């Protein structure tokens, strides 16, 4: 009744108003759908909001009776703030707005921010290792250290011009394990088991390391990256290795979780191992013990298996102790000869590893049999110096599109020209046919040439469409034939080492893969005779040769590849540019940190939870 | 006197830390940046110096002889004849214990071929070091090696990963080698317990002297003198006497007369001046000469490395546009 209106009294005054319709409704309430007044109201309420174009505020509604949640948790807000790489500064200006105009704090202050980046970054969890691991220190709050690893820096010292921050691998370990946790469990219930059981876990990681580039604005800076994978992790159930995870795309970007960053050449030999050896110390000690860690207020514990297969060709030579140019032995899984395996195409058992190289480098420098230097050099077969990472042997699926398409491409060029005609050396022409060539693939295609070949140029290249439109540029009719099959044959392969899994992908390829590489073989011996005798690209070898054991012997490998982005360059740059310009230490600092949280599984359920 | 002097072919294998030997005139190149490349498997060079242009030219080795790393901060010597090397720093920065013997085994026109031999040793076996000095000394009949320490990486139990390549200046005994019989004996000075590296180690018939260098422990670069003496039935004393000086190269312009150039005289300034050791029999002073005409480069730089050719002259290198990333002089007296 007049003049007070309803929404303005006190609760008791509006009890008295309504007890009229109240009982009305409980009477209601408690024939359809007794005795819940709360439903009924709720019902009510929502039908007259939605009823009146009031969305939001019905949404509102709902949202507040299932438990959400206005805010955000310190987590999501980092998660938000990383995935579209504001900055401090940024971040913050939003924070406070949003906080003025609503009243609300609905995204949290900085601090709460840095506390998230502390739980999930290396050196926050406790953990021990059984045995504790030689020459590592078992103390447990350990996060960022400097990659120089203590290196002398007197003037007289070997002058070191580099920068570089690390973590310790096991304290890195440890923070990518307990940052896919709650992945663990839910694989464990997925394969149907109590998810309280200790283990013992079986943790496949997969290292790689890589050249980033050029990093710089307008002097150029180098930098280099050393980082893994968790890959696998399984289960002793019994009698059977349970599969508990798997990651789901190991070439992602999002999963390479990054251990070391340095601004050094990855030919600078004497630097890199200076930087590097002190990992592989931690890597090694961890080969040998097991990791006791809590999870959910229960203690599991995990045993690693590090299969280092994420290397450039260049930068395998380089850590395994081989010679680096085409001479003249120039597989690295095998002891063939360029001239052998020009001539045997096919057959070739992989008989390279780690310890033989060991072995080989001993012998080589001991010299025990007293021999030349020709002698020697083929008693050790090439491995005239110290490995000191320990890689598998394998093939970079990336590094192997490129470096074959790289083939191709010198095969274009003496293709549009004839070599097969003219053995006549004119390396002006060469430059000629590389003009006509790069001219046609940017009018025919969407092509804009570079020079160091990646792997998108690769993509573009290696379709049929780029055969017809090369075609263009060649006088002989029969050579289209030629080329046309060897790219069908080409593309009959790839598919087979390009899959993370081709027992289940494409099947049918890996069995006729045998007899694609056959034609392959004789289509080179024959019709490509003018630059495939006594001379071969080493990964038209390794194609050919090594790809079926492999397989065999792996399952795949594609999944053991460098990741298919290079990105590392691209966020290397934009993580630069989320902080303040400070001491190039501490710049690097930040980078690290900030691509080890871009990689945090946790954070990516957040960024990903629109559609799950 | 000096001049600047250009490399061409291969210049990029030098390297702060090389070495330099002499035979018999010609010059030979030791501890080239990098493992050897298929275009010179031995990492032993040819040491062409012609009209202020340096070629490297390969070198062969023997048929019998150890195919020995880039060492790279080797204590290396003499003997009256072939060279002792031992140890230093490999390209995987890993420290040698092992002495490798150069010799030389063949002479033919323009190149030679070398010999090669590690020997080992039973000791008091000395700890894998670097910067380190080593020397030959004749007593009653007749020769022994006299090796003092520099400085190495920790010990294989304190040794942490977060600091490994923390390095610090070994025990400052004195060992004394039988290379020919192939065995180390060290010994402990009451006179010396303040080890050094990067210093200078000159020595005669059976007297060593050793001079300023630089400590760790402390950060010190001490200007003392230092004497050893030998015996024979063996023995060892010694003595402290009246410069400063780091990481410095010794020549010999004259005989018995040994022209000390610079290295680092505090950890931000190179010494720039020169010095003159009064040499004798059992009496020696340091002296003082000019200083030499430096040029413009050489004067605003920070870094100096450098090993002698034998006869005088010296070879020096400099930091460093995008154009090259080293300069070079050759200083001749
Ligand atoms: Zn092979």
């Amino acid at each position: 009744a007049p003049r007070q209106h309803l929404l303005s009294l006190t609760r008791r005054a509006q009890k008295h108003r309504l007890r009229e319709l109240k009982i009305q409704v409980k009477e209601f309430a408690d024939k359809e759908e007794g005795g819940d007044v709360k439903a009924v109201c709720l019902t009510l309420f929502l039908l007259a909001l939605r009823a009146r174009n009031e969305h939001r505020q019905a949404d509102e509604l709902e949202a507040i009776m299932q438990g959400r949640g206005s805010g955000l948790q310190p987590a999501v807000c980092l998660a938000i703030r990383v995935n579209t790489f504001l900055s401090c500064s940024q971040y913050h200006k939003m924070y406070r707005t949003v906080k003025a105009i609503t009243g609300r704090q609905i995204f949290q202050p900085l601090h709460a921010l840095r506390n998230a980046e502390k739980v999930l970054l290396p050196g926050y969890h406790p953990f021990e290792w059984q045995p504790p691991l030689k020459n590592v220190s078992s103390r447990t709050d350990v996060g960022i250290i400097d990659g120089l690893s203590g290196l002398a820096s007197s003037v007289d010292e070997y002058p070191v011009d580099t920068i570089a921050k690390r973590f310790r691998y096991d304290s890195a370990l440890v923070s990518a394990l307990m940052d896919m946790e709650e992945d663990i469990l839910e694989g464990m219930r997925s394969q149907d088991l109590d998810d309280y059981l200790n283990g013992p876990f079986t943790v496949v990681v997969k290292e790689s390391c890589d050249g980033m580039g050029d990093v710089s604005e307008k002097v150029p800076e180098k930098a280099v990256r050393f980082s893994f994978t968790v890959m696998r992790i399984t289960i002793e159930h019994g009698s059977q290795n349970v599969k508990v995870f798997e990651e789901p795309k190991p070439n992602s970007e999002l999963c390479c979780k990054p251990l070391c960053l340095m601004l050094a050449d990855e030919s600078d030999h004497e630097t890199l191992t200076a930087i590097l050896s002190p990992l592989i110390a931690e890597r090694e000690a961890m080969k040998s013990s097991e990791l006791t860690l809590e999870m959910g207020g229960i203690p599991r514990t995990f045993k690693f298996i590090f299969r280092g297969t994420g290397y450039d060709e260049k930068l395998v030579r380089e850590v395994e102790g081989l010679e680096a140019s085409g001479s003249v032995y120039i597989c690295t899984l095998c002891d063939t000869t360029r001239l052998e395996a020009s001539q045997n195409l096919v057959f070739h058992s992989i008989t390279r590893s780690h310890a033989e190289n060991l072995q080989r480098y001993e012998v080589w420098r001991s010299n025990p049999y007293h021999e030349s230097v020709e002698e020697l050099r083929d008693r050790v077969k090439g491995v005239s110096a110290k490995p000191f990472i320990e890689t598998v042997p394998s093939i970079d699926a990336l590094h192997c599109d490129i470096g074959n398409a790289a083939e191709f491409y010198k095969i274009f060029q003496l293709e549009i020209g004839e070599v097969y005609k003219h053995p006549n050396a004119s390396k002006e022409e060469r430059k000629r046919w590389q003009a006509t060539l790069d001219k046609h693939l940017r009018k025919r295609m969407n092509l804009k040439p570079i020079m160091r070949m990646n792997g998108n140029f690769a993509r573009k290249l290696m379709t049929q469409e780029t055969v017809d439109a090369v075609c263009e540029l060649i006088p002989s009719e029969e050579r289209h034939e030629a080329l046309r099959e060897l790219m069908d044959l080409y593309l009959k392969m790839k598919p087979v080492w390009r899959s993370s899994c081709p027992a289940k992908e494409c099947p049918e390829s890996l069995c006729q893969y045998s007899f694609n590489s056959q034609r392959f073989a004789e289509l080179l011996s024959t019709k490509f005779k003018y630059r495939y005798e006594g001379k071969i690209t080493n990964y038209f070898h390794k194609t050919l040769a090594h790809v079926p054991e492999i397989i065999e012997r792996d399952g795949s490998i594609g999944a053991w590849a460098s990741e298919g982005n290079e990105s590392g360059n691209k966020l290397f740059r934009r993580f630069r540019k989320m902080n303040a310009r400070q001491s190039k230490c501490y710049e690097m600092e930040d980078v690290l940190k900030h691509h080890w949280l871009y990689t945090s599984k946790y954070l990516q359920k957040f960024m990903n939870a629109h559609n799950a | 006197s000096l001049q600047m002097v250009t490399v061409g072919h291969n210049i990029a294998l030098i390297q702060p830390g090389f070495s330099l030997m002499n035979f018999d005139g010609q010059v030979f190149f030791f501890g080239q940046k990098g493992w050897p490349k298929r275009s010179c498997p031995t990492g032993v060079f040819h040491f062409d110096i012609k009209q202020n242009h340096l070629k490297l030219k390969p070198a062969i080795f023997s048929k019998d002889s150890c195919y020995l790393p880039p060492l790279r901060y080797p204590a290396t010597c003499s003997y009256k004849h072939q060279y002792i090397i031992h140890g230093g720093k490999t390209p995987n920065n890993e420290l040698s214990d092992k002495i490798y013997i150069m010799s030389v085994a063949c002479k033919n026109n323009k190149k030679v071929t070398f010999r090669c031999t590690e020997k080992d040793l039973v000791g008091d076996v000395p700890e894998p070091r670097y910067g380190h000095s080593i020397d030959v000394v004749y007593s009653r009949g007749k020769s022994m090696g006299v090796l003092f320490g520099g400085r190495s990486y920790m010990p294989s139990t304190q040794r942490t990963t977060e600091k490994w390549n923390s390095v610090a200046d070994c025990l400052p005994h004195v060992f004394l080698i039988d290379f020919e019989f192939g065995c180390a004996t060290s010994y402990i000075l009451p006179e010396l317990q303040d080890g050094l590296s990067f210093h200078v180690s000159i020595a005669r018939n059976d007297t060593v002297y050793i001079l300023g260098g630089h400590s760790l422990a402390s950060n010190i670069r001490p200007a003392n003198l230092y004497r050893i003496r030998v015996d024979l039935p063996p023995a060892v004393n010694c003595t402290v006497l009246p410069i400063s000086v780091s990481s410095a190269i010794l020549t010999q312009t004259n005989n018995d007369e040994f022209v000390i150039v610079g290295g680092y005289q505090l950890e931000n300034q190179k010494r720039m001046v020169c010095s003159l050791v009064s040499l004798g029999d059992n009496t020696i002073e340091i002296s003082e000469m000019e200083t030499p005409d430096w040029t413009s480069d050489i004067k605003h730089s920070k870094i100096w490395f450098g090993s002698n050719m034998g006869n005088g002259t010296i070879f020096l290198g400099i930091p460093g546009a995008m154009s090259e990333a080293f300069y070079f002089y050759t200083l001749r007296c």
